[PDB]
């Protein structure tokens, strides 16, 4: 019992910190989803300003 | 037993009373809002044998009591079995006696008055504590979850408040109350049970359904399909041991039950359920600040805990929203405990020291202070 | 039953319905403007039950229903509900088939354009009505009111418009719109008649919440010292009557909800209140009309039957003008029915027999002609 | 800190303010006319907030905010604002305290005396600026321009000022100072978008209004024939994103509620439009001096980005200018900033160096001195 309990709480926290990696690194799956989607606006949009831009020109 | 004088937090669902000491992560221990009674005739001279059990005794002797809960929908209406629960939490288990140290209570926004009021009367008159601060719940779980903006959608035991939150600040006129709770899943599950053969009507028959639910039961993210198939076979079932050496085994039920989150219908509410209450409160708020509380859709309480929650509650909100905007859902491990955590924070913080009613200012002033102090 | 094809005349918001016959002073049924459905499942059979129940059947069967408006904050955006209202009003209690008479609607100088535009349709299309005009419900107001100049103060259900007219002539520039209104004073009351230990969170109990308000609140001219003797005695509480015979009591809420029309805050509202949004609406217009509109402020549709109201108003408004100019307001009986009543006078004026959209230009044009027949 | 004590230059408009050092060709930096303040109650502490917000900081919190501008048609009726905006603006964004450097700031020469008073006021007693000199806004348009003869018409947020200047003089006489400008447009657009089903009365929602205006508005050179396709179909509206993923489109009040520059009757306004104050501008003066004002309208100030303003412009004078006579529009890139620069360009000027008030002569005559030595 003290072997499974504590295999758990290790496995439970292994598990904890896995979960907060995920957690964590999921925060950062979607940071990086908006800082690309900031961009790959801000590029779609220097883009439609580079076509109007060109227009313009 | 501690050897400073720190708060004491005390989180007093309808459920079970978490508490423990401020600047802590967790309650020091957990006690049932219970206070249990015997429904039987004594038969034999020099048993001991109380009027009344409290907390874990009530739970601990529970096979000839009935156990009542003093706090209801999360209001107390019971303070004598308030003051009991207190006493032996804080100086039998806790090792904390009040006296000594300033304390803490959690309570949803719109939780009627006479709860905060009481709580402060009884902390005050009955325990002689220094000072006190009568808590929110949407404050508490924001802190608890490192946040200072987003939705508390607390689906506790007693009643969901619905709290949005911007930058620290209520935004109060897109609150939804909901009459649906923890307690009433678990009644539906036990009618549903009932219907299987398996009959809970008594006290220690309900508080095994309880248990029972809190480890087999899951929401489903599609429930006709889960339905279709759990309906129709023995595959999708879950087992449970009960106390007597008898098993039940669950099916739709298992998911039935917390799909009154979803559908408050099936105890005989007029809800659309709590990802329709948790959408309001966003849509409700200012156009800048529905972005922001979509992103930072904060679950809370209990109920929390079934599989599967964290993700239905996202794929509901997602399926309401407007596109472009990113929503997402918050989770800690910290769910259920999220309430006493956050009155650890904040009983602590230095930003709240200036919080605290003295007593002084109550006596001068009454409990009826602690709307002016308070909340 | 009429030996005429006089005009039938119907105002429609977002609380209650009236409707009658033109050149009459009343009209001859009021309806909520609500279709009720069924929330619980059937288990006898040879009831009779409807799928959906409409107007007053909708409130006398409500122990059940789940009620639904088609109006919000003025404008209907649920046609199908207001053609099942429109369809009882007129041929079960007007006893009236539209075919044979012209028909009067109104809406406030603001509203969205679908609105007029979807009206206008539906009676020509569902009803095949022989003539349409959408009214100005701030020309209504003025006839039935007695004045061509001032300011109309409707404060409904849905919006309080505030606006401005003189000599017969809109003054749009200084229309101050608000979204501050009767279903919020509901909405608000029900709030803090839940700290006071009722709760009211179904259909049922939301109705109910507007016969407190109606019956119940008052705004007066003082409310800090109101609510000092308020929230100190029982002796400023009044009890009303529950349907299950118990009784609530309100004491500072009576006039905490109606006091939101000074303090839209309350509610969540970034606005100055109904006195300064009046005084704005003369501030706006020039000073050769000014004089006349601070002599006309002019009560018309509902919360102008708050008790206070017509007095607390002159002294809040005589507060924010310019001395020596006299400031007075018109507060008639034919308050809540002003509006229906003007419909009445309008379409019974000889004045307005070329103003109607004719079954001929409207289906040459569609229902677009509205936005060059009516205003 | 600097190279040079050169003064420091800001336009403080009613809309936008605008600051960098004299010298360089841009601001360093633009903040919106703002001072923000919470319309909530706080709930959790140690979350920051101030009390009071300017700038941008007052925009980009400005979801629990209420903002306020302190500049209405050209001038400031609250200083006090203004006193938060410049410390802002001039020491925590340009990092320049005003005491070590001149200060040039800005104001139309129909500008009201008590405005260009406070200014010079303010800056010398409360931010001890060494030096101060406010500038005439047409002539820093046609410093910018490369102008000296021609009509400044700057059409910003506050006021449109029209006034004609010739050879470096002013023909004062000429000037048509006109109440009609840029925060007429965007509440039009609030109320037309209203009647669109789109409606909008919150700060928050004039801020998106605003944001609307400035991306999808125009003026349309030939509104007549741009209307009559823009009005009967929909590949002549633009979508645009709001904060909350809600899309609105809009067709000819797309260009509608610009149109008001030359058709003010649409916001109540009597006035004969821009065009004409123009051409009053330049018919008013003598006739040696109009065919250099005819060949020269200058087009200053913000709303001169909306695609065919210039040519609107253009051809309504040319309608109503004597024929044979050549009418020009002159409208470079430095539109809305054109004030801006060409106060770095009066600010660095040797000549220049001989008007300003010096923290000596404006302690010895008071702030009423402005009109001694500036304008």
């Amino acid at each position: 019992l003290d072997k499974y309990s504590e295999a758990l709480k290790d496995a439970q926290e292994k598990l904890e910190l896995a979960e907060k990696k995920a957690t964590d690194a999921e925060a950062d799956v979607a940071s990086l989803n908006r800082r690309i989607q900031l961009v790959e606006e801000e590029l779609d949009r220097a883009q439609e300003r580079l076509a109007t831009a060109l227009q313009k020109l | 037993d501690e050897d400073e004088t720190t708060a004491l937090v005390c989180d007093n669902g309808s459920g079970l009373v978490k508490a423990g000491f401020a600047g802590d992560d967790a309650p020091r221990a957990v006690f049932p809002s219970i206070v249990g009674r015997p429904r039987h005739q004594g038969v034999m001279v020099g048993m001991g044998q109380k009027d009344s059990y409290v907390g874990d005794e009530a739970q601990s002797k529970r096979g000839i009591l009935t156990l009542k809960y003093p706090i209801e929908h999360g209001i107390i209406t019971n303070w004598d079995d308030m003051e009991k629960i207190w006493h032996h939490t804080f100086y039998n288990e806790l090792r904390v006696a009040p006296e000594e140290h300033p304390t803490l209570l959690t309570e949803a926004p719109l939780n009627p008055k006479a709860n905060r009021e009481k709580m402060t009367q009884i902390m005050f008159e009955t325990f002689n504590v220094p000072a006190m601060y009568v808590a929110i719940q949407a404050v508490l779980s924001l802190y608890a979850s490192g946040r200072t903006t987003g939705i508390v959608l607390d689906s506790g035991d007693g009643v969901t408040h619905n709290v949005p939150i911007y930058e620290g600040y209520a935004l109060p006129h897109a609150i939804m109350r909901l009459d649906l709770a923890g307690r009433d899943l678990t009644d539906y599950l036990m009618k549903i049970l009932t219907e299987r053969g398996y009959s809970f009507v008594t006290t220690a028959e309900r508080e095994i359904v309880r248990d029972i639910k809190e480890k087999l039961c899951y929401v489903a993210l599609d429930f006709e399909n889960e339905m279709a198939t759990a309906a129709s076979s023995s595959s999708l079932e879950k087992s449970y041991e009960l106390p007597d050496g008898q098993v039940i085994t669950i099916g739709n039920e298992r998911f039935r039950c917390p799909e009154t989150l979803f559908q408050p219908s099936f105890i005989g509410m007029e809800s659309a359920g709590i990802h329709e209450t948790t959408y309001n409160s966003i849509m409700k708020c200012d156009i800048d600040i529905r972005k922001d509380l979509y992103a930072n859709n904060v679950m809370s309480g209990g109920t929390t805990m079934y599989p599967g929650i964290a993700d239905r509650m996202q794929k509901e909100i997602t399926a309401l929203a407007p596109s472009t905007m990113k929503i997402k859902i918050i989770a800690p491990p910290e769910r259920k405990y999220s309430v006493w955590i956050g009155g650890s924070i904040l009983a602590s913080l230095s930003t709240f020291q200036q919080m605290w009613i003295t007593k002084q200012e109550y006596d001068e002033a009454g409990p009826s202070i602690v709307h002016r102090k308070c909340f």
